[PDB]
């Protein structure tokens, strides 16, 4: 994702 | 007599308080009468729990949307492997209830506690600024532990409409005070990453928090770089302790991890700061975090005083966050003057990298003109360069009373040749300093490889005020 948590 | 919370897990809760001193001095806080009341919070993650038993007395719908879905509930997805439980275990140690019976408490117990569902999906640019944006006439403080990737070979940071909602959210968002935005600084520790590669921590419209061991120790996954303003406990290795919270599914769990965790426990401590004075503006906070945040007894290599004679760490920013010192200061704070940003266009001809490069150039940050800086708070090196091997680099900036702040650290992973594309390195350290005088920028080839390029340009952006300075430390 583009994102981590 | 203040009592403590009697919930069945907070006696777990090392790092809110105790007679050891490795604490946050939450109780102290508590004790002052400041618990959270009346402030909102929302964690931008993958939801929240909105049932959960430790949080549903404290759950805002107004804190809170499901951007992922479009629909207004954040309840999380639940799948076999719990993968959504990521927001609901940040959200409680914000504010998770206090005397219930259940789990433990969060650090502003009586605060109110939103989530917004943005993690579980494509993470674009719109979904990005249509959290940071959400109802930011409600939502007092934004909790975000998320960001690019820690492979330590991104550099990353908001697209247009996420720094767009930042500067929105600033400017007009708390009736005009400002959002307050609280990072996670990453978890790249293993990877080498630098947190100054991550455009969200390396903002100036963002506190960006930093994790200590039980005892004192920089994790395995901390990120060091200059952008970061201080820290709060988090894991460790297995004989530390963990951090207390609400789990997926109603559970609760003493084994929450990571930088994910402190960002909530600075969030939690910021609401009880506002609380204390809900006039502090956006800049106020940070100064706040500044003055009150406490080194002693964490472990660093790189500790220095900076010329104000504050202690500072690439590790650590100023250090351990302080929730008694910032409630305390909080109360009668004056605010600061309007903030002032002086740009300073270094280079007069691009200059060649090679092994070593060093830019020296003394500023007047803008003397005779309204944004005059005597009083420095965020300072950005703003650097287009071409080079082979990106992670080869490292950076410093010095400031004229002598401070050296690391912009980038060799990253051994990042093996990019596309260089930096007017990047703007942020340090904290020298906040309250005089800006005026010689700067230096270095720029060194870390390996012994025949590494090459071209600095093109080199802006050195000052933000500060020319008033009000406290006598140095
Ligand atoms: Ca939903
Ligand atoms: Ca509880
Ligand atoms: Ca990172
Ligand atoms: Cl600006
Ligand atoms: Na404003
Ligand atoms: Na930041
Ligand atoms: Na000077």
């Amino acid at each position: 994702r583009r994102r981590k948590r | 007599v203040y009592q403590e919370p009697t919930d069945p897990k907070f006696p777990q809760q090392w790092y809110l308080s105790g007679v050891t001193q490795r604490d946050l001095n939450v109780k102290a806080a508590w004790a002052q009468g400041y618990t959270g009341h009346g402030i909102v919070v929302s964690i931008l993650d993958d939801g929240i729990e909105k049932n959960h038993p430790d949080l549903a007395g404290n759950y805002d719908p107004g804190a809170s949307f499901d951007v992922n879905d479009q629909d207004p509930d954040p309840q999380p997805r639940y799948t076999q492997m719990n993968d959504n439980r990521h927001g609901t275990r940040c959200a409680g140690e914000v504010a998770a209830v206090a005397n219930n019976g259940v789990c433990g408490v969060g650090v502003a117990y009586n605060a109110r506690i939103g989530g917004v569902r943005m993690l579980d999906g494509e993470v674009t640019d719109a979904v990005e600024a249509r959290s940071l944006g959400l109802n930011p006439n409600h939502i007092h403080i934004y909790s975000a532990s998320w960001g690019p990737e820690d492979d330590g070979k991104t550099v990353d940071g908001p697209a247009r409409l996420a720094e767009e909602a930042f500067f929105r959210g600033v400017s007009q968002g708390r009736g005009g005070l400002g959002s307050i935005f609280v990072w996670a600084s990453g978890n790249g520790g293993r990877e080498h990453d630098s947190c100054n590669c991550d455009g969200y921590t390396n903002s100036i419209y963002t506190l960006s928090i930093s994790s200590a061991t039980q005892f004192g120790n920089v994790p395995w996954y901390s990120e060091a770089c200059s952008s970061t303003l201080a820290t709060t406990y988090s894991s460790g290795n297995q004989n530390e302790k963990q951090i207390v919270t609400t789990d997926l599914r109603q559970k609760c769990t003493e084994s929450h991890t990571g930088t994910s965790a402190s960002a909530p426990l600075a969030a939690g401590i910021i609401a009880l700061t506002l609380e204390a004075n809900k006039n502090l503006t956006w800049r106020d906070m940070q100064h706040l975090v500044v003055q009150t945040s406490k080194p002693a007894h964490l472990n660093a290599n790189d500790w220095a005083t900076n010329g104000v004679g504050r202690k500072v760490s690439h590790s650590y920013g100023y250090g351990l966050l302080d929730a008694g010192a910032m409630v305390a200061l909080a109360q009668n704070w004056t605010t600061v003057a309007p903030q002032r940003k002086c740009i300073i266009d270094i280079l007069t001809e691009p200059k060649d990298i090679g092994k070593r490069l060093e830019v020296r150039k003394t500023v007047t940050a803008c003397l005779g003109e309204p944004n005059h800086i005597t009083r420095l708070e965020h300072a950005q090196a703003r650097l287009t360069l071409s080079y082979n091997r990106r992670g080869d680099l490292a950076i410093h900036l010095v400031s004229p009373m002598g401070t050296r702040s690391t912009l980038l650290a060799a990253r051994p992973h990042d093996y990019s040749a596309d260089g930096f594309n007017d990047w703007a390195f942020m340090t904290t350290h020298s906040w309250d300093e005089d800006p005026s005088g010689e700067w230096v920028l270095e720029i060194e080839n870390t390996s012994e490889a025949n590494n090459y390029g071209t600095l093109t340009k080199f802006t050195l952006v000052l933000y500060g005020t020319a008033s009000g300075s406290l006598v140095p430390r």
